[PDB]
Formats: C-alpha cells, structure tokens, sequence
C-alpha cells in the first residue's frame, strides 16, 4: 500500500480541488502529449494539453484519467468507460469513445505506456 | 478555477503541475528544474493571479523558494544547490513588453519594424511596461513612439497574443482595419530605421526569428475571425 | 490567447506520426 500513499501525496489534494469526485490516484505517468482525430477529415490533430497524467478512480469506482495541464488551467478529464475501447497501437495509447471522437496519448516513457495499459484494464476488470 | 484556493493550495498546485511528478533524470538538474519553475511562475502570474488579485506578486527567485517546500522529494535538496539556483534563476526575468499586431482591413498585411543592421531583425513595434500604465496603454504609446500612429481608438483589450519565451513577456494586441495608406514615422526611436507593412503569407512559418512564435497564433485568430465575419 | 515558449526535455512527436484508428469499422 505504501506506493499508492506516495503517489496520491499532494497530487490527490490537488485532483480533488478541481474535481472534488475523485476519490484515489492509480498510477501516474509524467510528460503525456494529447491528440484528438479529426474524422470527418482523417487526420490527428497535436492538442495543447501536456502535462502529468493521472489514472483515476471516482467515488463510485469508475476509472478516468486526468492530465494536468502545463499550457493552461484547461485540464483534460475523461473516463474509461469500456476497456476494449483503449488501444495499445505502436508508441500511443488510442482511447475511443463510441460516437467515433478519438484521442491519442503519448507517453514521454515507454514503460509507463505499457504499464498503464495493463492498469487501466485490470482497474476496469470485473 | 483557482479563486477559492489559499495560497498553499496554489503552490501545491503548481509544484503537481510542473515539479513533483517529473521523471528523474530531469528532477536532478538545477537547469531542466529550473525551467519548470519559470513555466510554473508565468502560470502563476498569467493564469492563477488573475482569477486571485488576494495573491501576492511574486519575483521569480522568491517564487522558485516557496515552491520548492511544496514538492517533499526537494526542499532539502534544493537547499543545498541554493547557490545554483541563485545563480541561474538571476536575470532571468524581463520588464513585460507590449505592442501590437496591425493588420489591414483584410487581414493579409501586417506592419513590422526593423533597425538598420544586417543582423537587426524584424519584429512588432513594442515595448518594456512603465510602473503606472495598464497593459493596454503601454501597447498603445509602445505603438505611436514607434511608427507615429495611434491606435488608442481601435485597439481592443481582449484581443492579443501574450507569449512569454523563458522570463520576457511579450504581449501584442491584434488590430486590424489599419488604412495602408497611414503615414508610418519614427518619432523618438533611434533604434527604429524601417516601418513597413508585410504580406503575411510570405513571412517564414534569419531576418524574422523574433516574428515567428506569433505566426501561428496570429494566422488560427484570423482563419476564426474571416468564418466568424463569412 | 496566453502562450508560453521554452525549452522541454520532453519532446513530443508531431501529429503525422501516430497511426490511423482503424479499429473504427
Ligand atoms: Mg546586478
């Protein structure tokens, strides 16, 4: 347990300034760079949004990712709400919700990828 | 947003955002942290103290500080490398800059000013900020000082590009429906030798190595501006 | 808009680099 305590020191109490509703930090990754696919024009598109990435978990168990920006105080917040709709595809994870509005995330260390792949499914596994 | 923060949870706001979730390599250098501080004070300044005015202003050595007893994993460290940070984080903040962006009436000119040198490069009239003046009327006497026009009934305070490259602030309100037929002067620069108008689409995306940063900024607010006029 | 420009460690790759979702169907 005592990594999970490490990890959530500070972090958590910032989280939950901005969102009161997470209730724990699952594992973190430093430096992730967002983009979103334009569909409709095929093409992906580098967001502004870079900075630490949270893996979350609400008050109701419900796993979700923060990524708290150094650009702007504009944070991307989202959950995982179907696992099979996280994708491991090359040095991204792709992450889709169903109305085919896409992101993709790169991660500055290639282990933490992986890592969290393997993390977001088995928080979500039932 | 950050209005009902105290000042402790804004610096640990900061130190999440920008120091205590770094990887390690880049933790351990006084260089790479520094850096990460200086982001975390334009944040600070531009982001955080306008949604809290309660805040205090901070200089960039005071600031770096404070912060570093927010991070655990640091401030005895950053203690004992205290001369280091001294040191690099010295001269590096500048007195904010402001000027503008003009532009014609269709948006496709924009004017920019050079010295006489060869290696003198373009850039856009500005200038360092007085301790009186807000930030709009330094931009507009910046303006008349270096190309005699006034622009004070056009320019608008919400419309700018405010880029910060490591501790300079510079801050270009963007105005355009400037005629092209205006009387550009220099009236009290000696630095100021060329006033001239440029064909945007021919600037590079060398001579306009201070210009570039702006570009792509300047050219997605006029792409919003003609859909939003269209 | 409020921008900021400096020096990274991280360098993260440009737009055209990452793969098309064809799992879309
Ligand atoms: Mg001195």
């Amino acid at each position: 347990e005592d990594e999970n305590i490490l990890r959530n020191a500070v972090n958590l109490q910032v989280l939950k300034f901005h969102y009161p509703e997470i209730e724990s930090i699952i594992d973190i990754a430093s430096h992730v760079a967002v983009y979103q696919f334009d569909v409709g024009s095929q093409k992906w598109l580098k967001t502004s949004i870079e900075g630490t990435f949270f893996l979350v978990k609400d008050q109701r168990a419900r796993v979700g990712y923060v990524i708290l920006n150094r650009n702007s105080p504009e944070n991307l917040y989202l959950f995982i709400n179907h696992p099979s709709n996280v994708h491991l595809v090359d040095r991204y994870l792709i992450h889709r919700t169903e109305n085919q509005h896409v992101v993709g995330l790169w991660m500055f260390d290639p282990n933490d990828m992986s890592r969290i792949f393997n993390i977001v499914k088995e928080s979500l596994l039932r | 947003s950050f209005t009902n923060a105290t000042f402790s949870q804004v610096l640990d706001d900061l130190s999440a955002r920008f120091i205590l979730n770094l990887p390690a390599e880049e933790q351990s250098s006084v260089e790479r942290l520094c850096f990460q501080i200086e982001q975390a004070h334009w944040f600070y300044e531009d982001f955080i103290r306008a949604q809290n005015d309660q805040l205090p202003s901070l200089g960039l050595r005071v600031f770096s500080a404070k912060l570093f007893a927010h991070c655990p994993l640091l401030w005895k460290w950053s203690k004992v490398h205290e001369e280091a940070f001294d040191d690099f984080l010295r001269y590096k903040t500048r007195i904010p800059v402001r000027g503008a962006i003009m532009l014609d009436m269709s948006m496709q000119q924009c004017v920019l000013v050079k010295g006489w040198k060869a290696s003198s490069g373009w850039g856009f009239p500005k200038g360092k900020i007085d301790k009186d003046e807000s930030d709009v009327d330094c931009a507009i006497r910046e303006v008349y000082e270096e190309t005699g026009f006034d622009c004070s009934s056009r320019i608008n305070p919400n419309e700018f590009i405010d880029m910060t490259i490591r501790g300079q602030n510079v801050r270009l309100y963007i105005i355009p429906g400037i005629s092209l037929d205006t009387r550009f002067e220099s009236r009290t620069r000696k630095e100021i030798s060329k006033i001239e108008w440029h064909n945007l689409m021919d600037l590079p995306t060398n001579k306009f190595y201070m210009v570039i940063p702006f570009l792509a900024p300047l050219k997605k607010w006029i792409k919003k501006r003609n859909i939003a006029n269209n | 808009s409020i921008l900021y420009a400096g020096p990274t460690f991280t360098h993260s790759p440009a737009a055209s680099n990452l793969p098309i979702p064809t799992f879309l169907h």
